[PDB]
């Protein structure tokens, strides 16, 4: 929508690769930041919130980290069951609602 | 620690109709947590929807589609009618049962409804 | 609702001893400067106590560990908390537990305290549920977590409420609080008290004389009961309940003749049996 991140990626399995959305200050700068999963046709699993909180199931080899406007979701290593679209979020006082980028869909190589 | 119930069913409506979404809950009671809603179009991205705000205690409306959909709660039987009106063109699509925490401050949706299409 | 946790643990009870505790007033007749000795129900001194554990921590990480079981009434009940952050609100006091007899039935939301006499449903692990409403954004709590029933009832009071905090003192107080429980004659009487505390846990050597609350025309043989509690809900992080930590003390009364001494002012100091 209002935020910045690929249509795709794609890379080799068992390596390690992540995904970055570029914000604002308007939107991750002051507020925190979420990423979500979802399979073709499923239900969208929230995957870190904070960008340092892992939720209850989460593997651990995930992380992140918020550079000024940019928020990397760290993704570490890849198997054959991770393709899937990961999404970025974070609250926005602009228009002040919940607002997301249009997703970046992994391919597990 | 807590499932949810679906957000409507199957809702298939033709055009020239409106549609209510009702999402229950279980393992908690309705009015101690926040639901929220995101439009899903399939092969395409999220758009967020709904929604209760943690501040100012109002039950918040994206401003690009407020006033087409409203929301009322039922706090004993957990029904939360989510009703969508005058359908047009794109707006046939999965729209998602979410919630965050009633404390508030919390951006994340946290377990959510499974997700269901609708129909213009 | 009926929502259960049992868990798995009883240990062996911790016990203590209780020194010079359990001295209620005896009459209503104000006596200064004058020594009276009746036998009554009391909690005799020096007698084995049962120190309990309700949710309890040992460290690991987290463990909490609910062990309230339902207790026999047997002659009389005293109880002891200190509870610097309130779990505790009232007791399920019946026979049955069940329907098929009365229910004593005391909680604490407070505002005020209110006292119900009916004939309920308890649950399996009663206890009163809280949580957050959201609207007027306030803590409300959900009293059928405790029992799903309410009907047939017999009685029903308010009153200022019994639990009472201070605070601000960040311990050194405790707020150690007592209610002695009789159950005699269609007069179910509650006393209460309140007393700053700087030890670890267990009790001092002073005395403690609790006034007679409400003398209530109750008619109901209560042979077993089980304490309540206040929990909540909390969200996601690595059903949800457990506030803080909870433990009380319990001892059965017993008939003894105790000499009470009267104060010039008039409140009783020393008791002995």
């Amino acid at each position: 929508s209002v935020l910045t991140q690929a249509p795709s990626v794609s890379g080799a399995p068992g390596q390690k690769v992540t995904i970055s959305c570029s914000g604002s200050s308007s939107n991750i700068g002051n507020n925190y930041v979420s990423w979500y999963q979802q399979l073709p046709g499923t239900a969208p699993k929230l995957l870190i919130y904070d960008n340092n909180k892992r939720p209850s199931g989460i593997p651990d080899r995930f992380s992140g980290s918020k550079s000024g406007t940019s928020a990397t979701l760290g993704i570490t290593g890849l198997q054959t069951g991770d393709e899937a679209d990961y999404y970025c979020g974070t609250w926005d006082s602009s228009l002040s609602a919940v607002v997301f980028g249009g997703g970046t869909k992994l391919t597990v190589l | 620690e807590v499932q949810l119930l679906e957000q409507s069913g199957a809702e298939v409506k033709k055009p020239g109709a409106s549609v209510r979404v009702s999402c229950k809950v279980s393992g908690y009671t309705l009015p101690e947590v926040a639901m929220h809603w995101v439009r899903q179009a399939p092969g395409k991205g999220l758009e967020w929807m709904g929604g209760f705000d943690p501040e100012d205690g109002e039950t918040m409306y994206a401003q690009k589609f407020q006033g087409r959909v409203t929301m009322t709660e039922d706090t004993s039987t957990d029904t939360a009618y989510m009703e969508l009106s005058s359908l047009r063109s794109e707006d046939t699509a999965v729209y998602y049962c979410a919630t965050t925490t009633p404390f508030s401050s919390s951006y994340w949706f946290d377990p959510w409804g499974q997700g269901t299409l609708v129909t213009v | 609702q009926c929502v259960n946790l049992t868990t798995r643990t009883q240990l062996p009870p911790a016990y203590t001893n209780s020194f010079t505790r359990g001295v209620y007033y005896p009459d209503k007749v104000f006596r200064s400067s004058v020594l009276h000795s009746t036998q009554d129900l009391f909690l005799p001194f020096f007698s084995n106590v049962t120190w309990f554990h309700a949710i309890h921590v040992s460290g690991t990480n987290g463990t909490k560990r609910f062990d309230n079981p339902v207790l026999p009434f047997n002659d009389g009940v005293y109880f002891a908390s200190t509870e610097k952050s309130n779990i505790i609100r009232g007791w399920i006091f019946g026979t049955t537990l069940d329907s098929k007899t009365q229910s004593l039935l005391i909680v604490n939301n407070a505002t005020n305290v209110v006292i119900k006499v009916c004939e309920f449903q308890f649950c399996n692990d009663p206890f009163l549920g809280v949580y957050y409403h959201k609207n007027n954004k306030s803590w409300m709590e959900s009293e059928f977590r405790v029992y799903s029933s309410a009907n047939n009832c017999t009685f029903e009071y308010v009153s200022q409420p019994f639990l009472m905090d201070l605070e601000g003192k960040q311990g050194n107080f405790k707020n150690l609080r007592e209610f002695v429980f009789k159950n005699i004659d269609g007069y179910f009487k509650i006393y209460s008290k309140h007393t700053p505390i700087n030890l670890v846990r267990d009790l001092p050597q002073g005395f403690s004389a609790l006034e007679p609350l409400v003398d209530l025309p109750i008619g109901i043989n209560i042979t077993r009961f089980q304490t309540l509690l206040a929990l909540h809900r909390s969200y996601l992080t690595p059903s949800g309940w457990t506030a803080g930590a909870a433990a009380y003390y319990v001892g059965y009364l017993q008939p003894r003749t105790f000499l009470l001494k009267y104060n010039e002012n008039g409140t009783i100091t020393d008791a002995v049996d």
